[PDB]
Order: structure tokens, then C-alpha cells, then sequence
């Protein structure tokens, strides 16, 4: 006996918890381009020196499908999207009886309409007719001379996005507040979520960019080894599966249409930017994929799924069965306009048990959108005048169920990205924040002065 | 050892450099750094800076009523109760991380705090009644 | 054909298209409405 208790301020202990974070991005575009939708007009700049410390002898258990960093990311981008659209031109007097006719094809695919209507002019007393153009599926028939209707006027409002807003995703660091720390896993093969042995305590995450993609993730991060397979629950086929590419496949998307900005003043100052007549031929949008480079990626995936999924059953790769055309096609915002390249061409290959040609995909463009199934308010995308090219790295895949097969064999995973939060999980699978507790009591024979 | 360097090391080695851990936490995060400033990031910055000081000051208020206003390590005149841990002198300090110890007293950690205020300060600062001037 | 307190009223409003208008008959409560100046308007 005769042991006393002693206090220690500065002890390294923590408990699993989550709180608010903040943005961090250095000097990116500022003057040459500004008014970004993600970095806002000003965010807390990150320091070039990276805050990193390697932790030894520690094996903290992470979690990815129960991590709340993706939850705050999901909800931050949503409130950020609306904050950058509230001060922009509303498009309410654009819901008037549209009388359209098919475009000039030498009296003979269609996909677009040379439509018109009459709107408000600078004077509310006077009205003005202007002929613009619209895309298919942005409009659906009402009930000779075709008379059409904006599809959104049936369900929700509409507000045009601002023309000087940059929709390019830039790296947005999520750094921890004071008294907290973001633990990153350094173990390469982090199957599922368990006890990651190689941990690093970093203050600022890496360059995370908010790629708004569907079925196929682009510009993601990865750190070697077999193409990693992550699933909240491997036995349940109903759950979604995130897949990471040991090497990215360089893809290029573009639209050949040469459009023109037609500004028409609605009301006092606001102007509605629509499509004029398309100059220099009309062509369909497409995304190329390296055919030889894709056959190796589908082979590496099926190899590591094999020891994961019995390694005895048959591979059945099909198009995204069911769903909606925006949730089953590779939907993504690129170059201002919103592409929806046809996925069904990639997963036609089936491989089981033991200058150069490139596969391409037909794509269409949509101007009316309200992503992540937000039915509150929709937005019109002004057609970007001139040329468009995307040319991004693809690094991830989103695959979903394969029916309720009762035992037997034969199954895979067809593409579905029904949830937008999973897209951010491909970057935050290794991060978890903890509540640092600097207080720690321990006994030791040790006492201060007797009387004082 | 730049920060949490001894998170996995022994409680003794972690006790050799616990200054570092204390320095970075209050200061850390580089908080210091269209015309509006009502954005979603600024409001997440301000409240993240409020708990920064309101979790620091939540802890610094405890050391002040323990005689440890400006000391990282006080030896306190409170006797250790055997029920809290049965392990000997070199049994815990040469074997457990601070992580393991935090869960081993987390049950009766509040019982310690209440007793620390009584003997080290509630009685000690009173014991000078007969000794201050006499 | 014979207390009253309520009115089977109508009007025409805006529809989903600002070009078109639509009539709908609804009801209202007394004191929520007070006369303007046959057929009551
Ligand atoms: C997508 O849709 C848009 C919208 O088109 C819409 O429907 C058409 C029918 C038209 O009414 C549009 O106003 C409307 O918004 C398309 O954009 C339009 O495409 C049409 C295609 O025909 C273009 O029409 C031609 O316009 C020529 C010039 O007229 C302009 O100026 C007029 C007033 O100017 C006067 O003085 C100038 C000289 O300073 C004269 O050149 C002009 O004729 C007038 O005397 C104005 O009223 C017009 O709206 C327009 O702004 C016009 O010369 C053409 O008409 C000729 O030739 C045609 C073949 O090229 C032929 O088919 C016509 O029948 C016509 O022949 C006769 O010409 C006489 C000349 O005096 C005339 O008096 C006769 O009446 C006429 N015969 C009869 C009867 O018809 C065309 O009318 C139009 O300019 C485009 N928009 C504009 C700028 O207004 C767009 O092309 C579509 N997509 C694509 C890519 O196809
Ligand atoms: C995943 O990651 C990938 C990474 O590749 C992302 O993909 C793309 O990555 C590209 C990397 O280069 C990005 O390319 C940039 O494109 C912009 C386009 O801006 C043009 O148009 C703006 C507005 O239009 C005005 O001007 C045009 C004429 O161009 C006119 O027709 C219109 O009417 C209107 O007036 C202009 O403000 C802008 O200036 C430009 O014209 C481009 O600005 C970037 O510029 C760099 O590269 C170009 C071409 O080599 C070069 O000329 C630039 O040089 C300097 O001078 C120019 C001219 O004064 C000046 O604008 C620059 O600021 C420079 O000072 C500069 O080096 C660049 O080409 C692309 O945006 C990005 N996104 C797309 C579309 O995919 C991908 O996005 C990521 N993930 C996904 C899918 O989102
Ligand atoms: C994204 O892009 C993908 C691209 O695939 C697209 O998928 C399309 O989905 C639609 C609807 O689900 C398909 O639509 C129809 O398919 C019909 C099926 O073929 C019948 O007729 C056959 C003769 O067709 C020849 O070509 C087919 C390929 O389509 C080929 O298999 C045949 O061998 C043959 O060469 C007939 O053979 C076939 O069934 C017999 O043969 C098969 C194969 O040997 C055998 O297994 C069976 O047992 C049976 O013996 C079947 O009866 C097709 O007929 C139809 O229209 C065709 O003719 C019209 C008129 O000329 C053409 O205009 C049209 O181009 C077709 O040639 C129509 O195509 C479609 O096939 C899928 N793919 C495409 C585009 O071909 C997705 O929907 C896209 N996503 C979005 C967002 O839309
Ligand atoms: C990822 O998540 C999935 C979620 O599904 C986890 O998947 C587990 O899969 C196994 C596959 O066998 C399931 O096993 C069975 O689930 C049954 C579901 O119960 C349903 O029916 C109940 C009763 O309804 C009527 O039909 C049943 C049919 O058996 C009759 O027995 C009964 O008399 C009725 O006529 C409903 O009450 C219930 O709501 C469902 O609709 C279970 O019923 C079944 O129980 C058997 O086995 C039990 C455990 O040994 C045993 O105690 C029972 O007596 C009985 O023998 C059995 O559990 C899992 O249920 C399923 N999990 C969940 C959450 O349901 C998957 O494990 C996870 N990831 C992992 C770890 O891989
Ligand atoms: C820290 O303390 C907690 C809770 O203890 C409370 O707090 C402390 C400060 C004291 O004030 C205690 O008096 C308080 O009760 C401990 O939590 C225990 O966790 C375990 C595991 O989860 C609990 O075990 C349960 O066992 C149930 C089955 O009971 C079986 O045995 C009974 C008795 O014979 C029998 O009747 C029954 O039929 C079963 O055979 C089981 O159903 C349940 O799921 C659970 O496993 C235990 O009950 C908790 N404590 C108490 C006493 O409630 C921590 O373990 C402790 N940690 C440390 C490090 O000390
Ligand atoms: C806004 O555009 C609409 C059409 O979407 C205008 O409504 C009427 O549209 C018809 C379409 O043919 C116009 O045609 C004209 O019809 C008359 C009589 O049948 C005919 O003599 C003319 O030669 C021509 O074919 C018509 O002008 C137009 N208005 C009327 C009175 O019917 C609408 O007028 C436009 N602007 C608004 C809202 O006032
Ligand atoms: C990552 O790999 C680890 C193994 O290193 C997996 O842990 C083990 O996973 C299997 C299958 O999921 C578990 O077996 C099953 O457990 C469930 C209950 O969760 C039970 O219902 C089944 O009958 C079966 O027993 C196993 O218990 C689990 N743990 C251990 C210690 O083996 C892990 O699932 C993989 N996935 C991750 C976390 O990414
Ligand atoms: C997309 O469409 C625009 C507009 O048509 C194209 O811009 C045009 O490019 C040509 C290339 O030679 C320019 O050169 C010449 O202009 C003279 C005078 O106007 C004209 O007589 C010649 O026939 C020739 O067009 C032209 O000035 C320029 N702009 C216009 C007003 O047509 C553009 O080239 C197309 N796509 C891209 C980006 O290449
Ligand atoms: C919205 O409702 C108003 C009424 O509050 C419409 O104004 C006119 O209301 C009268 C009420 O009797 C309608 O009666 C019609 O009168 C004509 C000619 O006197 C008669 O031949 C018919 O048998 C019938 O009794 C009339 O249709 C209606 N419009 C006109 C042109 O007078 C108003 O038209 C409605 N919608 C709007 C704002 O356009
Ligand atoms: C697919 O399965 C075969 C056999 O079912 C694997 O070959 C090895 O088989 C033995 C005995 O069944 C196992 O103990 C080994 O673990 C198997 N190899 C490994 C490394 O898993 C074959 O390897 C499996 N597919 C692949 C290519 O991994
Ligand atoms: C225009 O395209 C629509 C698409 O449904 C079609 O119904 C209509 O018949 C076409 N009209 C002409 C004449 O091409
Ligand atoms: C994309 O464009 C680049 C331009 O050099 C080209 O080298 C590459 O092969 C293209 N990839 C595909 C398949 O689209
Ligand atoms: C070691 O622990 C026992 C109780 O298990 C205790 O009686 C003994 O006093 C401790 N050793 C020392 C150094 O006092």
C-alpha cells in the first residue's frame, strides 16, 4: 500500500465520436475563374506542409459504412448546392404552352426539338415570342401541330443556374477541429472494415474532389494491390458493393454539337440563355473507352471476386436492369452540361473459370436536372457555347444485386448507383475521427507538500 | 513523436512526452484563417472553433481546482483505493497503453474526480487558516 | 333553398402553365371574406 494518485494533462486517449468539420483548399482559380459552386467564394486555405504522423503499435478499429464523415459530406454538398443557386435567375415564366416541331433533318434520331413559346419581356405589359431549342426527356407530351411542355412544371419549380458558376470539382480537404483528429488507415488490403494495424493521425485529409458520378466513379483515390472490393455486407446480395481500381482506365467523353448562346431578357434584368441554331452539322454525344484496357480491368475484378464469391459460379454481366434512365446510365456533370452515357455496352462481356480499337457509348444531354432525387427545386443548365470534352480517369465501379438466386450457381453484379452518399465512400473508407480526451489519472507513490 | 507519437507506446514512455500532445490541441486547426460571409463553411468554422475552446476550458477548469493551474503533472494527496485496480507498481506502467487504462477506469473515473477536489483543494486551501498568520 | 356562415365560392387561378388558366370551385368561411360593393361576387 501507501500509493497515491497523480494527474496527467496531455494524455493520448480518445473515444469514437463525430462533430463538425470544415473545408480546406489552397489558391486554385481565384482570378482566371471564380464563383465556384463548391469552394464557394472563400474557404479556409490549407498549408502546403502536410500534417501527418505515423502511429505505431496501435490498431484502432475503423468503420466506413457506419462512418459519419460521409454523412456530413453528403449533407454539406447539398446545402452548398442550394446556397450557390438561390441568388440566380428564376425561370418561372418559362412554363407556357410550348408549340414545337422536329428539327431540320431534310424531311427525315430526332432527340431534339426546335420549340418556341412566348415569355415576359422587360415590360410586363408587353409579351415576346422567341424560338429556342430543348432536349428530349426534358419535355413530355400533353395530350396536327405538336404542342409541348417543360417536364418540371408538372412537379416542381425551376431556377436557372448562374452562367459564371464553375461546375468543376476541386480538391476540398476535410480537416478536424481542435481537440480531435482524423485517423487514416495505411493498411493496403483493408477488406471490409476491421482493425487497421497501420494507422496515421493526420489533421487534414487528402485532395478530395466531389465527383458527382453514377455507376462509375471518376478521379478517385487508390493505393495499389488487387482491385479492392468493399461491401457493408457481403452475404446479403441486396446491399450495394463499392469497387476500387488498382489502375484507372482513361476515358474521354464529348458532345460534337456546336451551340450558340441566345440571351433573351425576361423581366427587368434576368436573361434566359437558350440554344440557337446548331452550326456545323449535328452529331450524337459519345464517350470512348479503351477496349483493350477495359478487358484487363474486368478480368482483375472477377479474379478477386472469385475467392470472395465461392470461385465456382458463373459470371453474368448484364445492363443495369430496371431503374431510371438517370440512375442506370452513367450520369455526371461535365463541362457545364450533364451527360448520361449509355452503360449497357461495357458489361456485355462474360469471363469465367480460366491505331487501336476502343469501345464507345451513345450519350444524350439533359438541361433540366434536380440530382440526388431532390424534388424541392430543379435547375436549368445553360448550354455551354462552343466545344466540350471531359477526358477523366475512371477509378471505381458501383455494382448491385443479382436477383434472388436460391443456391445453385451463376451470378454477378449489374451496375446501380441508387445512392449518392456511396460515391463519397470511395474516398473516406479509411478515415474516422475520434474525441481526444487529454485527461488521464494514474496512481504512483507521489504526494506534494503536506500542508499548504 | 510530433503528435501522439506514443499513442501505442507504454504509459511510461507516453508520460515522458505529454507536453507535445497538450501543445497542439488548443492551437491546432489553423482556425485563425460575392461580398457575403454567411456561407455554410464559415458557420461550420465558428462552431468548430467554439467547442475548441469550450472543450479546452472544460478541462482546464478541472486542473485549476486541483492545484495544477500551470503544471502538466501534479502528484495529488488523495490515497488510491484498491477497488479501482489491483495491479502492482510495475504491472501497469510497463504493460498497458493509456488507451487500455482509459477503459479500465472509465467506470469509476467520476468517483476519483469528486474526491480530488476535496482533499487536494477543499481541505488544503483551508488548512492555512491556522498556518497563514500565527 | 332555405345559418349560412359558409360560401360555395369559385375563382380562376394560375395552373402549371402560366399561359393557361383554370377555374376551380372551393369553399370559404364567413368573416374570411367581406363584400365588395344579382350574383354575389
Ligand atoms: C428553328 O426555328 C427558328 C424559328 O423560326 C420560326 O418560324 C419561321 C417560319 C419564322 O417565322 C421565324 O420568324 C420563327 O421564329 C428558325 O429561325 C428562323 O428560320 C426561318 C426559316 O425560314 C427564317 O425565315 C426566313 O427569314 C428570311 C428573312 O426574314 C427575316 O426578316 C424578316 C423581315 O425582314 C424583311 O426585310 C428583309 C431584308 O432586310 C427580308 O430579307 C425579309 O424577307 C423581310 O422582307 C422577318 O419578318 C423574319 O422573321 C426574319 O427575321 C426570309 O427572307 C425567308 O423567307 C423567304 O425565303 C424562304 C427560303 O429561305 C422561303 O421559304 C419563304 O417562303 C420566303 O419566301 C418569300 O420571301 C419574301 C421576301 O419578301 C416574303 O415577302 C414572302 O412572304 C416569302 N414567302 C412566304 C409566303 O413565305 C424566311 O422567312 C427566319 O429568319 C429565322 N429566324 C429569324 C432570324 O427570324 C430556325 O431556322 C429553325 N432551325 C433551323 C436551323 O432550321
Ligand atoms: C476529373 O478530372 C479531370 C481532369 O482532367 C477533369 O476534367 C477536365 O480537366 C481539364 C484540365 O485542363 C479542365 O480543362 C479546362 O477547361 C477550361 C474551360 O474553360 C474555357 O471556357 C471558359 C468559358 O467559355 C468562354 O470562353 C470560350 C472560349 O474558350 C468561349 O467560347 C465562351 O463563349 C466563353 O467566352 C473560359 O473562361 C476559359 O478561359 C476557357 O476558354 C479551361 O479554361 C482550362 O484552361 C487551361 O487549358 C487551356 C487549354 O489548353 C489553356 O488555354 C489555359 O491556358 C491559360 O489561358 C486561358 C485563355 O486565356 C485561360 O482561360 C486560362 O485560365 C489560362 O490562363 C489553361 O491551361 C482547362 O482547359 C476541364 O475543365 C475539366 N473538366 C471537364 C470539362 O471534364 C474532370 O472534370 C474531373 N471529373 C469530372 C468528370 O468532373
Ligand atoms: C443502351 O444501349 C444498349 C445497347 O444494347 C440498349 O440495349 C437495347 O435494348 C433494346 C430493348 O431492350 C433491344 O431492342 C430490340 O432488340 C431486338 C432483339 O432481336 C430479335 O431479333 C433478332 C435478330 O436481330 C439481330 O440482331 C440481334 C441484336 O439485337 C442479335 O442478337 C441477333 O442474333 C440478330 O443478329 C433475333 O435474332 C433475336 O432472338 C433470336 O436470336 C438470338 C441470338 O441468336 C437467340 O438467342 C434467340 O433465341 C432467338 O433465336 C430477337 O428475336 C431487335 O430485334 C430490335 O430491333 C432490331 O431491328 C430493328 C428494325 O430493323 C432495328 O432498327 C434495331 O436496330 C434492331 O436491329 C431491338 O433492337 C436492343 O437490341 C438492345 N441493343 C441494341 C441497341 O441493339 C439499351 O436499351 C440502351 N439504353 C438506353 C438508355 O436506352
Ligand atoms: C447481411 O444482412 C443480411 C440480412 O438478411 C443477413 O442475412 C441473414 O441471412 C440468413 C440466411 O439464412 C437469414 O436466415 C434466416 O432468416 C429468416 C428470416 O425470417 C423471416 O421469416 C420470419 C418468420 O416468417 C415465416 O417464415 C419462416 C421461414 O423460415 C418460418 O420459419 C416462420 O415459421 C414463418 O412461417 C419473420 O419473422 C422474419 O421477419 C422474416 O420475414 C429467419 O426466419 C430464419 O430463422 C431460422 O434460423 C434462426 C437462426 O438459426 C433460428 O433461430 C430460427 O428458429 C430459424 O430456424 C433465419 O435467421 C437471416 O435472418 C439474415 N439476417 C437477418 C438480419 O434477417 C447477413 O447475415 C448479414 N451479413 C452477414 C453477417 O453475412
Ligand atoms: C463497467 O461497468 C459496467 C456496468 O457496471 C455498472 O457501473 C459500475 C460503475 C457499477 O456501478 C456497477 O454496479 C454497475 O452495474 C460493466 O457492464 C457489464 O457488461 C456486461 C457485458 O455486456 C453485462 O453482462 C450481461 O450479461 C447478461 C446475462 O446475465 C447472466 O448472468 C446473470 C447473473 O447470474 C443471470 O441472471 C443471467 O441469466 C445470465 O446468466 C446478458 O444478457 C447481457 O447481454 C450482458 O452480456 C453486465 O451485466 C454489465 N454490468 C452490470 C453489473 O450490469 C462493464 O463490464 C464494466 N467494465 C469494466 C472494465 O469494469
Ligand atoms: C403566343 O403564342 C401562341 C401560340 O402558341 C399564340 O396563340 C395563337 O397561336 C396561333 C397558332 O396558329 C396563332 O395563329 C394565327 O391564327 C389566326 C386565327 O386562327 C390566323 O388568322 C393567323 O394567320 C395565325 O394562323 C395566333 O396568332 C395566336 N393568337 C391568337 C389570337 O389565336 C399567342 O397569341 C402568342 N402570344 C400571346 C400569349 O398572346
Ligand atoms: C473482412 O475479412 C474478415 C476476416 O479477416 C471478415 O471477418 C469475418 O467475416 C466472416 C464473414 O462475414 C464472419 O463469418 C460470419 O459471421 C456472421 C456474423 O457476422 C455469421 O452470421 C456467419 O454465419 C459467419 O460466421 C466472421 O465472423 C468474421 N470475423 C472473423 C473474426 O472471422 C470480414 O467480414 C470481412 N469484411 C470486412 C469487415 O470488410
Ligand atoms: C462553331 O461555330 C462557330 C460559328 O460558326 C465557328 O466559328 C467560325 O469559325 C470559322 C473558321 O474559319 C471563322 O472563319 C471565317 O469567318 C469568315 C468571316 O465571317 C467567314 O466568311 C468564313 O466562312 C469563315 O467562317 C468564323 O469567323 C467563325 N465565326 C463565325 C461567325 O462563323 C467555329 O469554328 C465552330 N467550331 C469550332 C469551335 O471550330
Ligand atoms: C374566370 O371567371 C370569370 C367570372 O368570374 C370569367 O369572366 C366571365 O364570367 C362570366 C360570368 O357569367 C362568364 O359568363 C358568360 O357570359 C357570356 C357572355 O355574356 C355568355 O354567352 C355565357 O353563356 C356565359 O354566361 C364568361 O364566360 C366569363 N368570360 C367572359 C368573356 O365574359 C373569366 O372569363 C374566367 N377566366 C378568365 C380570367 O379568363
Ligand atoms: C479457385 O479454387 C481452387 C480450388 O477450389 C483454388 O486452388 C487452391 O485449392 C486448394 C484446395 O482446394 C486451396 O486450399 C487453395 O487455397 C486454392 N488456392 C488459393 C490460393 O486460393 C484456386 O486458387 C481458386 N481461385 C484462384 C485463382 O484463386
Ligand atoms: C417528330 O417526332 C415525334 C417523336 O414522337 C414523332 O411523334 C412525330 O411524328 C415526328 N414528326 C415528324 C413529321 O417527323
Ligand atoms: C482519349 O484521348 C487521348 C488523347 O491523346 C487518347 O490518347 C486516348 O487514347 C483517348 N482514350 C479514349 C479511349 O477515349
Ligand atoms: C501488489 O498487489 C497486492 C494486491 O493484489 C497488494 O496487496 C500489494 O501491496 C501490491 N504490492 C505492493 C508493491 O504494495
Amino acid at each position: 500500500e501507501n500509493l497515491w494518485v497523480t494527474v496527467y494533462y496531455g494524455v493520448p486517449v480518445w473515444k469514437d465520436a463525430e462533430t463538425t468539420l470544415f473545408c480546406a483548399s489552397d489558391a486554385k482559380a481565384y482570378e482566371t475563374e471564380k464563383h465556384n459552386v463548391w469552394a464557394t467564394h472563400a474557404c479556409v486555405p490549407t498549408d502546403p506542409n502536410p500534417q501527418e504522423i505515423h502511429l505505431e503499435n496501435v490498431t484502432e478499429e475503423f468503420n466506413m459504412w457506419k462512418n459519419n464523415m460521409v454523412e456530413q459530406m453528403h449533407t454539406d454538398i447539398i446545402s452548398l448546392w442550394d446556397q450557390s443557386l438561390k441568388p440566380c435567375v428564376k425561370l418561372t415564366p418559362l412554363c407556357v404552352t410550348l408549340q414545337c416541331t422536329n428539327v431540320t433533318n431534310n424531311i427525315t434520331r430526332t432527340e431534339l426539338k426546335n420549340c418556341s413559346f412566348n415569355m415576359t419581356t422587360e415590360l410586363r405589359d408587353k409579351k415576346q415570342k422567341v424560338y429556342s431549342l430543348f432536349y428530349r426527356l426534358d419535355v413530355v407530351q400533353i395530350n396536327s401541330n405538336k404542342e409541348y411542355r417543360l417536364i418540371n412544371c408538372n412537379t416542381s419549380a425551376i431556377t436557372q443556374a448562374c452562367p459564371k458558376v464553375s461546375f468543376e470539382p476541386i480538391p476540398i480537404h476535410y480537416c478536424a477541429p481542435a481537440g480531435f483528429a482524423i485517423l487514416k488507415c495505411k493498411d493496403k488490403k483493408f477488406n471490409g472494415t476491421g482493425p487497421c494495424p497501420s494507422v496515421s493521425t493526420v489533421q487534414c485529409t487528402h485532395g478530395i474532389k466531389p465527383v458527382v458520378s453514377t455507376q462509375l466513379l471518376l478521379n478517385g483515390s487508390l493505393a495499389e494491390e488487387e482491385v479492392m472490393i468493399r461491401s457493408e455486407n457481403i452475404t446479403n446480395n441486396a446491399k450495394n458493393i463499392l469497387v476500387q481500381f488498382n489502375t484507372p482506365v482513361q476515358i474521354n467523353c464529348t458532345r460534337p454539337n456546336n451551340n450558340t448562346r441566345k440571351s433573351i431578357r425576361i423581366g427587368p434584368g434576368q436573361a434566359f440563355y437558350a440554344t440557337g441554331d446548331i452550326i456545323g452539322d449535328i452529331r450524337q454525344a459519345h464517350c470512348n473507352v479503351s477496349k483493350a484496357t477495359w478487358n484487363e480491368t474486368l478480368g482483375k475484378v472477377v479474379k478477386q471476386l472469385r475467392k470472395h464469391f465461392g470461385n465456382n459460379t458463373i459470371i453474368r454481366f448484364a445492363n443495369s436492369s430496371g431503374g431510371d434512365l438517370e440512375v442506370t446510365t452513367h450520369s455526371f456533370n461535365c463541362g457545364g452540361e450533364f451527360f448520361y452515357c449509355n452503360t449497357s455496352g461495357l458489361f456485355n462481356s462474360t469471363w469465367i473459370s480460366n491505331s487501336n480499337d476502343s469501345i464507345t457509348l451513345p450519350c444524350r444531354i439533359k438541361q433540366i436536372i434536380n440530382m440526388w432525387q431532390r424534388i424541392g427545386q430543379a435547375m436549368y443548365a445553360p448550354p455551354i457555347q462552343g466545344v466540350i470534352r471531359c477526358v477523366s480517369n475512371i477509378t471505381g465501379l458501383i455494382l448491385t444485386r443479382d436477383g434472388g438466386s436460391t443456391n445453385s450457381t451463376t451470378e454477378t453484379f449489374r451496375p446501380g448507383g441508387g445512392d449518392m452518399r456511396d460515391n463519397w465512400r470511395s474516398e473516406l473508407y479509411k478515415y474516422k475521427v475520434v474525441k481526444i480526451e487529454p485527461l488521464g489519472v494514474a496512481p504512483t507513490r507521489c504526494k506534494r507538500r503536506v500542508v499548504g | 513523436l510530433g503528435f501522439l507519437g506514443a499513442a501505442g507506446s507504454t504509459m511510461g514512455a507516453a508520460s515522458m512526452t505529454l507536453t507535445v500532445q497538450a501543445r497542439n490541441l488548443l492551437s491546432g486547426i489553423v482556425q485563425q484563417q460575392h461580398l457575403l460571409k454567411l456561407t455554410v463553411w464559415g458557420i461550420k468554422q465558428l462552431q468548430a472553433r467554439v467547442l475548441a475552446v469550450e472543450r479546452y476550458l472544460r478541462d482546464q477548469q478541472l486542473l485549476g481546482i486541483w492545484g495544477c493551474s500551470g503544471k502538466l503533472i501534479c502528484c495529488t494527496n488523495v490515497p488510491w483505493n484498491s477497488s479501482w485496480s489491483n495491479r502492482n507498481l510495475s504491472e501497469i506502467w510497463d504493460n498497458m497503453t493509456w488507451l487500455q487504462w482509459d477503459k479500465e477506469i472509465s467506470n469509476y473515473t467520476q468517483i476519483i474526480y469528486g474526491l480530488l477536489e476535496e482533499s487536494q483543494n477543499q481541505q488544503e486551501k483551508n488548512e492555512q487558516d491556522l498556518l497563514a498568520l500565527d
